[PDB]
């Protein structure tokens, strides 16, 4: 019941971007995704993995499908990369991913 | 860099007013040991900050009479007090004052005009006063004061003697009266001295050693020694002489301390079956949870580490790392299987669907609840699967509602049929597998329980320490405790039998609850300190024995009477002179 | 919508922090309060859940600091006492705003708090 992502993604401006939450055995239709900018509360994108909190981007998009959960971002901006988090649903204590960095290169 | 140094025999102190005469008189008190260490310092190119510990020496070498000043206290904040002293044209100035202090705290020297090092009113040893709480005014030589705090009384002591040695503490012995007591209150844990800047001293630390004065005719103490110092001084701590005279005095005793401690408890320590409660193939639906007696065991959490695990985890009681650090009485995991956001619904002082009619829980109950998607297993179509969807109260705590009876809205009775509102209570969830979050259902669980109060029927698992041998440990096997050398023994314990004994009714073989073996006891070790001496007029030489034990747990020769030490043993053999035991006489010569 | 933790909280090792998740801009009773911990360059670690309303503490064990989340209803600040402590549980301690039921979200958050945990002072 523990989840894996990829430490790191590098894709450049207006790429489409795909950061995975893997988690062993059973999965959990709810997942939670998160972007913590440097030094900063990490900040909900994705919520049940098919919703947006208000306000956040239409590039923010969140899945699954057997027992991987996507951050997926289209058309990125160089202010949008930051580190994401995945949070695991019920099972017991939700075990957030592993994080992400991501990066924006075209700077 | 502290530069030690031998105390030699300085800082004894007459402990009390009393006069004596040529009375050898023992006592108990802080003292400065004799041949410690002392810290020294100097004074060149020297004052910091030291413990003030439960006393202090102090001493310095004054041709030039500079170290006039001392400062004590804890904080040394100004806020409490501290004691100040200063020793200048011959007129002792001495305050508890209170004021804030230096970087260095100092007197100062303009050197060599009219006023000698001039700067009397350099004063800059601190800020300020602020509060005072009293007030009282007034290498050749050598200045010795003693402070300790003692019930409201600061103290000093002191003695000024003329000496000729640069270096160091002379070797030589006499003793301190008081001068003062001062009946401040203070807290002392520091202090440092002070002085008049432009010369040796040294501190030691008292401790509760116990000596032997020899007061003189006079009332003078003429000598002292310690008690706990050496062999030849724990004899004459028990003759009260100093003489001794030869022979083997029985002086202390010797008890091996134990290693650490041994806790063993039966392996297994059985076990509280909580996977037939979370395991159990077919449910009890939440309308109708079980309600299971798990007792005689050990919280047995160690199987929850490793599953899918559970949804949540609730547990309302006690800390979740006391469920195996804390035993409990009527043990009751709830077996049941609820619909997704009911988890909510059960919970203290729940309104809900689940809480006010199918399943309800007290406001007091300590314990769980827990969920997990069974939609993954119970789903189907299964409707067996059924809640009550309306009930006329709440459930009394831990009570069932089984009612299949007619839910009746009006005054017109059903009668066990169905007419115009008229309601069967009782309704059933209908599981669709395309079940999603809100829609899957949860199974889940309740540990009813009183905490405490009661027997232990589901406890802690109780630590039990590994097993070491041959070494003297403190132990506790099973709650029997005791302390000894825990051993391999061929005693052959019955199958049902606990202990062994002996004839004296000591506990003696047991057997490793764990593993079923049969462990010796034995008493740690005793012995007696027996201090062999040829008579102080002949030598300061001893030679300690000790009875009846192994030489270890002490130029040793083991004999049949204990472990000797100090002595060399002799193939020759003489006539007796200080018969020690079995045959062995010790004697001084060559 | 507003999440306020006490401070920063260096201690040495084996000591005690206990620390406040100050609700305000919501009804602290209709939410859980999750406990969220961020090692310094390192994953979200959250600790347990606590219910406004009662003794709502799940505890994630993993790292064990006797922690029972305590939230005060009057002032709606949930308290995480983290005892027992180590130089590993030095960390920005997040406590993160949960749903009353089952959906957990958390949506608003503390702003963190540090804790140095070392023999080190500050
Ligand atoms: C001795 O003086 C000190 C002032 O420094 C006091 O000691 C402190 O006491 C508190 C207890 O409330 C401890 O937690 C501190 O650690 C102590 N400080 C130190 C440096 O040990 C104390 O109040 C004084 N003793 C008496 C009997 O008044
Ligand atoms: C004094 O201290 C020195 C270390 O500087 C140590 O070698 C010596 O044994 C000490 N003497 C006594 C009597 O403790
Ligand atoms: C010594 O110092 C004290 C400080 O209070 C001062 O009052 C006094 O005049 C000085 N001189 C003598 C001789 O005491
Ligand atoms: C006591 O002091 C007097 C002073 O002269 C001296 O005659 C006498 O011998 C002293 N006796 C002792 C035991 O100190
Ligand atoms: C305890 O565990 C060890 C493990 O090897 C086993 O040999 C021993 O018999 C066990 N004893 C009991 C009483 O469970
Ligand atoms: C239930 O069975 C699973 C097997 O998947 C196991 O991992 C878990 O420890 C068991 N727990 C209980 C409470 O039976
Ligand atoms: C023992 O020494 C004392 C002095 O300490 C002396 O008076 C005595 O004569 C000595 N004993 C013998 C037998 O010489
Ligand atoms: C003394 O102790 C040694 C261990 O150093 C042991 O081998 C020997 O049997 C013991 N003998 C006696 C007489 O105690
Ligand atoms: C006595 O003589 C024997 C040699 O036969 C030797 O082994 C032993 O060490 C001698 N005794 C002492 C105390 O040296």
């Amino acid at each position: 019941i523990v989840l894996t992502q990829s430490p790191f993604q590098s894709v450049s401006p207006k790429e489409k971007v795909t950061i995975t939450c893997r988690a062993s055995q059973s999965i959990s239709s709810n997942l939670h995704w998160y972007q913590q900018k440097p030094d900063q509360s990490p900040k909900l994108l994705i919520k049940y993995a098919s919703q947006s909190i208000s306000g956040i981007p239409s590039r923010f998009s969140g899945s699954g499908s057997g027992t991987d959960f996507t951050l997926t971002i289209n058309s990125l901006e160089a202010e949008d990369f930051g580190i994401y988090f995945c949070q695991q649903t019920n099972f017991w204590p939700y075990i957030f991913g592993q994080g992400t960095k991501l990066e924006i290169l075209k700077r | 860099p502290p530069a030690y140094t031998n105390s030699f025999t300085r800082g004894v102190y007459y402990p009390d007013k009393v006069f004596r005469s040529s009375v050898l008189h023992s006592t108990q008190d802080l003292f400065l040991p004799f041949f410690s260490n002392v810290t020294w310092f100097h004074a060149i190119h020297d004052n910091p900050v030291l413990p003030f510990n439960d006393g202090v020496y102090f001493a310095s070498t004054e041709k030039s009479n500079i170290i006039r000043g001392w400062i004590f206290g804890t904080t040394l904040d100004s806020k409490t007090q501290s004691l100040l002293i200063v020793n200048n044209a011959t007129n002792v100035v001495i305050k508890v004052c209170e004021f804030q202090f230096c970087n260095d705290p100092f007197l100062g020297v303009y050197y060599h005009k009219n006023n000698k090092s001039w700067m009397e009113s350099e004063f800059r040893v601190y800020s300020s006063a602020n509060n005072c709480t009293f007030e009282y005014v007034s290498f050749k030589n050598l200045r010795e004061f003693v402070f300790k705090n003692i019930d409201g009384y600061f103290k000093i002591y002191s003695k000024h003697t003329p000496i000729n040695l640069v270096r160091d503490l002379p070797q030589g012995f006499s003793a301190l009266e008081p001068l003062v007591d001062l009946p401040i209150g203070i807290n002392i844990t520091r202090f440092q001295t002070l002085l008049a800047l432009h010369a040796a001293y040294y501190v030691g630390y008292l401790q509760p050693r116990t000596f032997l004065l020899k007061y003189n005719e006079n009332g003078t103490i003429t000598d002292a020694v310690d008690c706990a110092l050496d062999p030849l001084s724990e004899t004459k701590c028990t003759l009260k002489s100093f003489t001794v005279e030869k022979g083997i005095y029985q002086t202390s005793n010797f008890r091996v301390q134990p290693t650490e401690s041994i806790v063993r408890f039966p392996n297994i320590t059985n076990l509280c079956p909580f996977g037939e409660v979370f395991n159990a193939t077919r449910f009890a639906s939440v309308y109708a949870w079980n309600r299971k007696r798990i007792s005689n065991c050990v919280a047995d959490y160690s199987v929850l580490y490793n599953s899918a695990s559970f949804s949540t985890f609730k547990c309302y009681g006690v800390s979740p790392t006391k469920l195996n650090d804390l035993c409990f009485t009527n043990v009751y995991a709830d077996s049941f299987v609820i619909r997704g956001d009911e988890v909510r619904q059960i919970a203290p002082g729940q309104t809900g669907k689940i809480a006010d009619y199918n399943y309800k829980l007290p406001d007091d109950f300590t314990g769980c609840v827990i969920a997990w998607n069974s939609n993954n297993l119970d789903s189907k179509g299964n409707y067996n699967y059924l809640y009550r969807l309306f009930r006329k109260s709440n459930l009394k705590p831990f009570e069932r509602d089984i009612s299949t009876e007619i839910y009746q809205a009006g005054s017109t009775p059903c009668n066990g049929v169905e007419g115009f509102n008229c309601y069967f209570p009782l309704q059933s969830y209908g599981f669709q597998p395309t079940n999603g979050v809100g829609y899957q259902p949860y199974r889940v669980v309740v540990l009813s329980f009183e905490l405490l109060h009661a027997p232990a029927t589901v406890c802690g698992p109780k630590k039990s320490t590994n097993l070491v041998k041959n070494k003297c440990v403190n132990f506790n096997f099973n709650g029997l405790t005791g302390t000894g050398v825990l051993t391999e023994s061929n005693k052959k314990f019955l199958p049902f039998q606990q202990f062994g004994r002996d004839i004296a009714d000591t506990t003696d073989a047991v057997r490793d609850p764990q593993t079923l073996e049969i462990l010796d006891i034995t008493p740690c070790s005793f012995g007696g300190v027996s201090v062999i001496t040829p008579g102080t007029n002949t030598s300061n030489q001893v030679a300690v024995l000790y009875q009846d034990v192994n030489c270890t747990e002490v130029n040793v020769f083991q004999t049949r009477a204990g472990c000797l030490i100090g002595a060399e043993h002799v193939n020759n053999s003489y006539e007796c002179d200080i018969p020690i035991g079995a045959g062995i006489c010790a004697s001084y010569q060559t | 919508v507003q999440l306020v933790q006490s401070g920063a909280e260096v201690k040495k090792p084996g000591a005690t922090v206990k620390i406040s998740c100050k609700v305000s801009g919501y009804s602290f009773s209709n939410y859980y309060i999750h406990w969220v911990k961020q090692a310094p360059g390192k994953s979200l670690e959250w600790i347990g859940y606590i219910d406004p309303f009662n003794g709502g503490t799940s505890d994630n064990l993993k790292f064990k600091g006797a922690a029972t989340l305590t939230a005060d209803t009057s002032t709606d600040t949930a308290y995480m006492e983290l005892s027992s402590l180590r130089s590993e549980d030095t960390a920005v301690y997040y406590c993160a705003r949960s749903e009353y039921d089952p959906y957990y979200v958390m949506d608003y958050w503390g702003q963190g708090t540090t804790v140095t945990v070392s023999s080190a002072s500050t």
